[PDB]
RNA sequence: UGAUAAGAUAAUAAAUAUGUGGUGUAAACGUGAGUAAUUUUAUUAGGAAUUAAUGAACUAUAGAAUAAGCUAAAUACUUAAUAUAUAAAAAGGAUAUAUAAUAUAUUUAUCUAUAGUCAAGCCAAUAAUGGUU
RNA sequence: ACAUAUUAUUAUCUUAUUAUUUAUAUAAUAUUUUUUAAUAAAUUUAUUAAUUUAUAUUUAUUUAUAUCAGAAAU
């Protein structure tokens, strides 16, 4: 669509890549701190630039959020419980309660 | 062994009892269930040995905390640590939140200033925890005869010992102190005298809402000389002896009031045989100032 | 979508050529299990328009067959449409803007053609 | 035993009916 | 706020799902061992006992949401209060505004009742491989 | 013949667990109930630990019946 305007929290692409997170700060060299490139490159261009599937989809989702004045704060992917996934929690917990508290 | 050590053990046993779980209380404190406890083999928290029977706990004496207060070393955090643990209990434990009396807070504030030398951190634990007392249905502890007067008295000594003369800090602190009072029942009338003395000392005109004028009504201990009845009566009126002696010594304007001197005569002559409370306190303030 | 009775798409056709049944189904049954009722069909691939037609102004058409009366009954008894089915019903004029969401709310987008009910 | 008392009760009932058939026939 | 800084309170911005809680796994997926039918399959414009104070979870409407205890605390749990012979309940949170914790407003949840929708239990009739060595 | 494996059955033996049903406790908890100390507050009351009292809910043991399974026989 159109190119949104830089804000004070997100002055440049590098700040944009740091707020969204998910290790997207490792693509700062792909974009070259060019504001227009971040808001013009679609999936096909990003795929040609070596951005992997998960990251390019995530960036495009946050680019759409920014264009619509919606928060771009990092949301973390889910993680299994400390005691393991539900299917292996009973076994893990039994072996963790006999090696920590006896 | 010492009076302080024994009092602390009694106070720590009382808290452990009321912090124990209700389901487990009958099996850990009723000696008839000692064998039922063993069989259950409940595991003491902290992964320690299974819980063992304890001697039944009975209501604690209010004098127990007065003994601990006056045992704390000259520069120690023991009183500040006990209070923080005692007032961290749930507000559902009525025995814990009703043991504290107006006398205890007066003795915690007078000991901290003249003996333990950590007044600032004792007036912050009391100011910080006042909200919990209200939720725990014990607001009376924050009154005018034990909390406000004792505070203004310690202020009339720190402002001198330290020479503080700012007329803005003093008024702000005086306003906060009055705002912290939840049981505003002026009886002795010494509060008005104490507030006026502060203003003269720090050169400001006090003005607090609700502190209506009260004539002096100092309790006169009778000439009769009993034993534990007059030792308790003196200890009961010990706080107002520290306030009468303070008022006269700080400012000579209070010498005008002759009611103050009658109580000094009565309280001093009541047990003049023993040492002086006022002087004993001031000596320690110097023994703490030197450090 | 919530509830026990949902209006959703069941997939038919072949690999790489999906077609869908619009069905009323129990939430817990398999997507392609025999539903309560088959309300219609959805062909997601638009009909291709020729070069001339494109310049002529023809827009590709996606074709939906639907029992309008029966669909309204199931909405009446509290059946809950899926997001994709919701979009279809709003375009058909059965559902209104009350079923729109914040992400798809076309509050400000120009209308080039207004919904037209005809006979054919 | 409870199972030996149930067995005998049923065995007597079956034998009374087998005799009943002979008396009816 | 605390006369010296340990703490407390509020606002704001984050962190924590190795603590207590909620919902989710009777489905779907896979398989064909058992099963020859008091049980399983199929069928019928079949039936009654003439099927619960059951809603499972959405829809429509109406009303309600109280007091203690227990836990560190709660939308946890327990005991009570009041609600269609009568019986049988519940829960707050978020955000604003005004007050001196309370009240409204918005938003999302809780409970009950009535009907709908989805969905259950039971029975009959008829049919369902080989051997009477 | 028979040595094996599998399954079923029982007027038999042993039996986990569970359900149901007995008897018992100076059994535990709550409330009630009879008193009794200790402690506390106030100047009788409360609390805790005991005892008496019934009540409900549990627990331990115990009686009987049924029961996974195994044994023996067929
Ligand atoms: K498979
Ligand atoms: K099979
Ligand atoms: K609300
Ligand atoms: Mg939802
Ligand atoms: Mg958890
Ligand atoms: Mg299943
Ligand atoms: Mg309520
Ligand atoms: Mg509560
Ligand atoms: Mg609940
Ligand atoms: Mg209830
Ligand atoms: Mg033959
Ligand atoms: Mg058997």
């Amino acid at each position: 669509s159109t190119i949104p305007k830089p804000s004070d929290q997100v002055p440049d692409v590098d700040a944009f890549l740091n707020k969204i997170g998910r290790n997207c700060n490792e693509l700062k060299d792909t974009f070259e701190n060019n504001w227009n490139n971040l808001f013009q490159w679609d999936s096909k261009i990003l795929k040609e630039k070596g951005v992997n599937i998960q990251q390019r989809k995530y960036i495009l989702k946050q680019v759409h959020n920014y264009r619509n004045n919606r928060p771009i704060h990092e949301i973390k992917l889910g993680k299994k419980s400390f005691f393991g996934g539900e299917r292996k929690r009973k076994a893990f917990t039994a072996k963790w309660k006999a090696e920590n508290k006896q | 062994a010492s009076t302080g050590e024994i009092a602390k053990a009694k106070l720590d046993e009382f808290l452990i009892y009321h912090k124990t779980d209700a389901k487990l209380k009958p099996f850990i404190y009723r000696p008839k269930n000692a064998q039922i406890l063993l069989t259950k083999d409940i595991r003491d928290p902290k992964t320690r040995e299974p819980l063992q029977p304890r001697p039944p706990v009975k209501p604690l004496s209010k004098q127990t905390l007065n003994d601990f207060i006056y045992s704390v070393e000259p520069n120690s955090t023991e009183l500040l640590d006990w209070f923080k643990e005692w007032t961290g209990t749930s507000i559902r434990k009525r025995a814990i939140w009703t043991y504290i009396s107006p006398i205890h807070v007066q003795k915690m504030l007078t000991a901290s200033f003249f003996k333990i030398g950590k007044y600032a951190h004792m007036v912050g634990l009391l100011y910080g925890i006042e909200h919990k007392f209200l939720k725990a249905q014990n607001p009376s502890v924050f009154d005018i005869e034990h909390f406000f007067n004792t505070n203004i008295m310690c202020a009339l000594h720190r402002n001198r010992l330290k020479d503080y003369k700012d007329a803005e800090i003093a008024q702000r602190k005086l306003q906060v102190a009055w705002k912290k009072v939840l049981n505003r029942k002026n009886n002795t009338g010494l509060a008005n005298i104490l507030v006026a003395t502060l203003g003269r000392q720090i050169g400001f005109t006090p003005e607090l809402t609700g502190l209506q004028p009260v004539d002096i009504s100092l309790p006169d201990i009778p000439n009769s000389s009993s034993g534990a009845e007059l030792k308790d009566l003196l200890s009961k009126y010990e706080g107002i002896y520290l306030i009468a002696r303070t008022l006269l010594d700080i400012d000579q304007h209070n010498a005008q009031y002759l009611e103050l001197q009658e109580f000094i005569r009565q309280y001093q002559n009541a047990l003049s045989e023993s040492s002086d409370p006022y002087d004993t306190h001031l000596k320690a303030l110097g023994l703490l100032e030197t450090p | 979508t919530c509830g026990l009775v949902r209006i959703r798409l069941a997939r038919f056709g072949r690999k790489n050529s999906p077609v869908y049944n619009i069905v009323v189904a129990n939430s817990r049954k398999a997507r392609d299990a025999k539903p309560i009722e088959v309300l219609g069909t959805y062909v997601p691939v638009p009909s291709p328009v020729t070069k001339r037609e494109l310049k002529r102004g023809v827009v590709p058409i996606k074709d939906v067959k639907l029992d309008f009366d029966r669909t309204k009954y199931w909405i009446g008894v509290g059946a809950q449409p899926s997001e994709t089915v919701t979009k279809l019903l709003r375009k058909a004029g059965i559902l209104n803007d009350a079923w729109a969401t914040s992400k798809n709310s076309n509050v400000n987008r120009k209308v080039v053609f207004e919904r037209m009910e005809t006979l054919e | 035993s409870a199972k030996a008392v149930k067995f005998l009760k049923a065995q007597r009932r079956k034998q009374k009916n087998e005799a009943k058939q002979a008396t009816l026939k």
